[PDB]
């Protein structure tokens, strides 16, 4: 019948921060919707708790954007890490069937309890 | 055995019957809203997968409540189970039941949802998006089951008419209330799994007509709280059934009740924003797309599009005294007029203007002229009317008496005729004979005209497929070039015409395009970029030489609407029809060899090629809103320059108020017009053209989402349709690349040729005899529920030899 | 003008829709009427009520625009009358 | 043949309504539906009774002096 997301899209490391130029360097995980029209990465991964700020530098090097995203989405997942209490954020204006692929994946290949 | 009735029923009255033989499942053919890789539509498919048992009552009467067993794969069974143990408290979700019945040697596991009923919400809007008056059972059935007619109503051949019988709402309508319920469970299912933190997409085909939920099969777990309903396909697909069956009908009701009194409203109020944002958040809580309830707060034209189509719909619960011009008592020179400042129209909210001033010493001429073109002053000041004629609003009359205006028949021309029937003409038997007189007319054949407009109903649009329909149908006019031009470029051929009421008091158009210099034709217009003028229209009637007694009449529009919707079109206007060669055809001479160049363009390089042409019953009066706001802003695509955005939406708002929904001067008397086109404003034989587009693409959209996708053969057509689902229903931004896609596909099978809403179309037979381009029945079910008309087969020709055209 | 402005004033910002003005301050109604039913369950008696105001008949004239008298307006008189029946009315008090 | 009724009854709809007829509501109402229905018969003898019916309405009135017009 209707399916949510026949084969997602993957995983990037990125630079976040709480607003502003708190934007620290590299810590977030990034999952991405790579379509040749630019990269429009759909999720935020992080294990800091409350950001407000990420930013990607663009393409050509002299912009780079910031994105603001929504409040945390708590969760706790199983590795070897043991568990990990994570914190996760879908850019705000994230429409509804992008929340839907991306916890589709999530709870697809992500170990959580 | 038989063991396994007694275990299905297992609890609750064992009243079954079977519908299949024993243990084996029950094959039917019906409605599936289907997303999967391999298959994408919205499709009639054959479901094989489930053992069926009917419920009767006492007296072994047969009751509509069924028990539907599902046989699959032992983990979809755990998988189903946890989701619906999370699931079970909702009052929206079917009762299931678990479990496993050996056939052999083999504990295979059932799912039992529990009374459920025939037919699905999927199956009703189908039948009412694909009709065919052959093949209409289910519709029937559907019908007669809810007691909304009996059977004997189908003896009355033509039931299913617009406008012969147009008893046909008042059917439609009892299935009303039933979609609303509908739509209330479906807002509790979301509620539920947004708490349970379940993920999923709500098709239409998972829930019966009673509002019960079922299919957890593609369902997935979250962290509570954080579950998410997606409701695209779903709300989208059931949009245009909503004003059929006048769904929100129990919404003017005292208490939401349909046995209780309306609700009387004051007078005085016009504002109703609050109103439409609780409808808005009961019924639809969770479509993610911001809603703005006055459109001038959108963002593009797409946008506008889809918040005036809520607007459409919440529009129906409100009274209808509280649309219209917005008076105000202003002053000037010490005395107080009553003049429009602002407008409340049903598909854009409230609208202000912007530039209102109260004391004001003395009227310039431009303001003379935008004060006596309102109907605010002119309906102020004359006498209530109740004119039991006709069901329109009416407004007011402005005289003491009616007036009845006649149609008086032609003169003979005898000496004409007695030499042509010296040359042996009209003798008995022969082919070529006289059919096409001066019909006459008496009095009261004006306003009976009028009423036709009664044939103009509020309808919803399907929004996720017109806003990529308008896409497509943008795209079809790339090749020209548009803008606001000055008022000393506007060419105006034949000054001596009417200039519409009051102005045709004192002059023609002559006297006020002599009267106004360039600068205060260019003040006016740059005042309707800030401003909305209401005007009134006239209705004339014509005489003129016709084959049929069927009274004609046209809307002569003030010059106050002329004057600047000129200078807003007129670029675009003359860029259409001075090209060659395109798919619109307005200009293009037909001498000179200029017809045998237009079809031979229009049958470009089509493989098997057919020709086929088509009509559109009271294409004038019938045209819904939406698609008359969708033509307007496909023509004025090309301000992008020129214009700022609120100038655009005020250019817009213009057009609405003054050739849309404006005040109809019929008689001696001003009504209201619901919508539809007026025939004679200044850009109206091509916002035809623009809709007859419109229509031919959904028609080819609906045919090629409708077609079951794993007997297509041609696997570019395959991915052609998922992607297509897709671009519709999944993406929500526009995709350049497909859209140009779908382009050439259609110019390449579907060739048209394209006037003021007459049409030739060249199309690939052995497509369209295979359901990938559209044929003719796409184009009587587009109509139906796109239109409101029932489009007979009698009037669209078909003809498979080239070299006769 | 002092109909209106009594109407006006209890707007809470001074706009009111247009279709309501000649509704609460008209001091004149004029009925088309195309038939004798249709008259019966509307313009009956010499005084009815509609928009919640009473209205007072006057003079009733024919497509024709003569005068009608209220008594020739039976059920089998009917059909001696050109029929679209204008009736004019005054808003009483 | 009933060409030249229907054209015959073109005419005659023209002259009556030159004859002022059309300031009687009703009456120019039948005349109006006697004249629509013979330009759409498709058998002479029924047009040729809506005829008949037609020219009555001027052969009722009083304003074309018919024994002159007659002249032969
Ligand atoms: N492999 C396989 N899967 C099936 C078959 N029939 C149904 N399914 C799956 O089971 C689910 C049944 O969906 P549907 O027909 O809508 O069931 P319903 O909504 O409960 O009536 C779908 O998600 C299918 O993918 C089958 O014959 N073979
Ligand atoms: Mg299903
Ligand atoms: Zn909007
Ligand atoms: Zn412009």
């Amino acid at each position: 019948n209707n399916e949510l997301s026949p084969v997602a899209l993957r995983q990037m490391s990125c630079a976040a921060g709480t607003t502003q130029t708190a934007c620290t360097d590299d810590n977030a995980l990034a999952y991405y919707n790579t379509t040749k029209g630019g990269r429009f990465v759909l999720a935020l991964l992080s294990d800091l708790q409350d950001l407000k700020w990420a930013r990607f530098p663009k393409s050509d090097g002299t912009g780079t954007i910031y994105t603001e995203l929504e409040p945390p989405c708590r969760f706790v997942t199983d590795t070897p890490k043991g568990p990990k209490v994570k914190y996760l954020y879908f850019i705000k204006g994230l429409n509804n069937l992008n929340r839907g692929m991306v916890l589709g994946s999530l709870a697809a290949t992500v170990r959580l309890q | 055995a038989q063991s396994f009735l007694n275990r299905v029923c297992g609890v609750s009255a064992a009243r079954l019957t079977p519908c299949g033989t024993g243990t084996s499942t029950d094959v039917v053919y019906r409605a599936f809203d289907i997303y999967n890789d391999k298959v994408a539509g919205f499709a009639k498919f054959l479901k094989t997968n489930c053992c069926r048992f009917q419920e009767k009552d006492e007296d072994d009467n047969l009751i509509d409540s069924y028990f539907v067993v599902k046989r699959h794969t032992f983990s979809n069974y755990q998988h189903e189970e946890t989701i619906y143990n999370l699931l079970k408290d909702c009052p929206a979700v079917a009762k299931h039941d678990f479990f496993k019945f050996r056939i052999d040697g083999d504990m295979v596991p059932h799912i039992s949802r529990q009374r459920l009923t025939k037919y699905t919400m999927a199956d009703l809007v189908y039948a009412l998006r694909h009709f065919d008056e052959g093949n209409c059972d289910t519709l029937k059935e559907i019908l007669v089951t809810y007691n909304c007619c009996d059977d004997d109503y189908f003896n009355k051949k033509d039931w299913y008419d617009f406008v012969e019988n147009p008893d046909i709402l008042r059917v439609y309508a009892n299935l009303g209330e039933r979609v609303r319920q509908a739509l209330l469970k479906t807002v509790q299912f979301c509620d539920a799994m947004r708490n349970a933190g379940i993920v999923g997409v709500l098709t239409l085909d998972n829930q019966d007509l009673n509002g019960n939920w079922y299919d957890f099969g593609d369902f997935i777990q979250t962290t509570p709280g954080s579950g998410v309903p997606v409701v695209d396909s779903y709300y989208s697909l059931l949009m245009p059934i909503l004003t059929l069956t006048r769904a929100l009908t129990a919404e003017s009701h005292v208490d939401t009740d349909l046995t209780k009194p309306y609700i009387k409203w004051d007078l005085l109020k016009y504002d109703f924003t609050e109103e439409r944002l609780k409808l808005f958040d009961r019924y639809f809580k969770y479509w993610d797309q911001t809603y703005h309830p006055n459109c001038v707060n959108c963002l593009d034209d797409r946008c506008i599009l889809h918040c005036a189509n809520f607007n459409v719909l919440f529009s129906t619960v409100f009274p209808p005294t509280s649309f219209g011009p917005l008076v105000r008592k202003i002053f000037v020179d010490g005395v107080p007029f009553v003049v429009s400042t602002g407008y409340h129209f049903r598909e854009l909210g409230v609208v202000h203007n912007q530039d209102v001033n109260l004391h004001s010493s003395r009227l310039s001429f431009k303001e003379l002229l935008v004060y006596a073109a309102d109907p605010a002053m002119h309906a102020a000041s004359g006498n209530l009317l109740l004119d039991k004629r006709t069901t329109c609003f009416s407004v007011a009359a402005l005289t003491n008496n009616v007036a009845f205006q006649t149609v008086k028949p032609g003169n003979f021309n005898k000496d004409f005729y007695d030499f042509a029937v010296s040359k042996g003409f009209f003798k008995e038997g022969s082919s070529v004979e006289l059919k096409h007189f001066f019909f006459a007319q008496d009095g009261n054949a004006a306003i009976s005209d009028y009423d036709y407009y009664r044939y103009n109903l509020p309808t919803m649009c399907d929004i996720r497929q017109l806003l990529f329909v308008v896409e497509v149908v943008d795209k079809y006019f790339d090749c020209y070039d548009g803008g606001c031009i000055n008022a000393n470029q506007v060419i105006v051929n034949n000054l001596d015409k009417s200039a519409g009421f009051p102005f045709n008091k004192w002059g023609k158009a002559r006297l006020y395009y002599d009267s106004m210099s360039y600068e205060d034709q260019d003040a006016l217009f740059a005042y309707t970029k800030r401003n909305v003028i209401p005007t009134i229209t006239q209705m004339n009637l014509k005489y003129a030489i016709s084959a049929k007694n069927r009274a004609r009449t046209v809307a002569g529009v003030s010059i106050c609407s002329t004057m600047t919707n000129r200078q807003f079109h007129q670029k675009l206007l003359k860029s259409i029809a001075a090209t060659r060669g395109a798919t619109v055809v307005i200009g293009t001479s037909k001498f000179y060899g200029g017809w045998h160049n237009m079809l031979k363009t229009v049958y470009s390089d089509v493989e098997n090629p057919h020709l086929m042409g088509w009509d559109y019953p009271k294409c004038d009066r019938a045209m819904p809103n939406m698609l008359r706001i969708m033509a307007s802003l496909v023509l004025a695509r090309k301000h992008t320059t020129c214009c700022s955005l609120s100038h655009r939406f005020y250019r817009l708002a213009n057009e609405c108020a003054q050739v849309l929904s404006e005040m109809v001067m019929c008689g001696g008397s001003l009504y209201v017009k619901p919508g539809g086109t007026s025939s004679g404003d200044a850009t109206t034989a091509y916002a035809n053209s623009v809709f007859n587009i419109c229509q031919a693409v959904t028609a080819n959209v609906n045919a090629l989402l409708s077609t079951d996708g794993n007997k297509i053969a041609d696997k570019y057509v395959r991915n052609l349709q998922h992607r297509l689902y897709e671009c519709l229903y999944r993406n929500r931004d526009v995709d350049t690349d497909f859209v140009n896609e779908f382009y050439a596909y259609l110019r390449k099978h579907f060739s048209m040729m394209i006037l003021s809403d007459d049409a030739v179309v060249c199309f690939n037979s052995t497509y369209a005899s295979q359901g990938l381009v559209a044929s003719i029945k796409n184009f009587k079910s587009v109509l139906y529920y796109q239109n409101n008309v029932f489009m007979s087969e009698a009037k669209c020709w078909t003809e498979t030899d080239l070299t006769k055209g | 003008n002092d109909a209106l402005n009594n109407i006006i004033n209890n707007a809470r910002d001074g706009c009111v829709p247009l279709n309501i003005i000649p509704l609460t301050t008209a001091a004149k109604l004029m009925v088309v009427i195309p038939d004798y039913n249709t008259y019966k369950n509307t313009c009956d008696g010499t005084t009815f009520t509609y928009a919640s105001a009473l209205w007072e008949i006057q003079q009733v004239v024919d497509a024709d625009s003569k005068i009608v008298q209220l008594s020739e307006i039976s059920m089998d008189n009917s059909p001696n009358l050109a029929w679209p029946l204008i009736v004019t009315a005054l808003r009483a008090n | 043949k009933m060409s030249d009724v229907k054209c015959t009854s073109v005419v005659l709809l023209s002259v009556l309504q030159q004859l002022r007829v059309e300031s009687s509501s009703k009456l120019w109402a039948q005349c109006v539906q006697l004249h629509n229905d013979i330009l759409l018969a498709k058998d002479t003898t029924e047009a040729f009774e809506k005829m008949v019916s037609l020219l009555s309405v001027l052969l009722s009135m009083q304003g074309a002096v018919d024994i002159n017009k007659l002249c032969e």
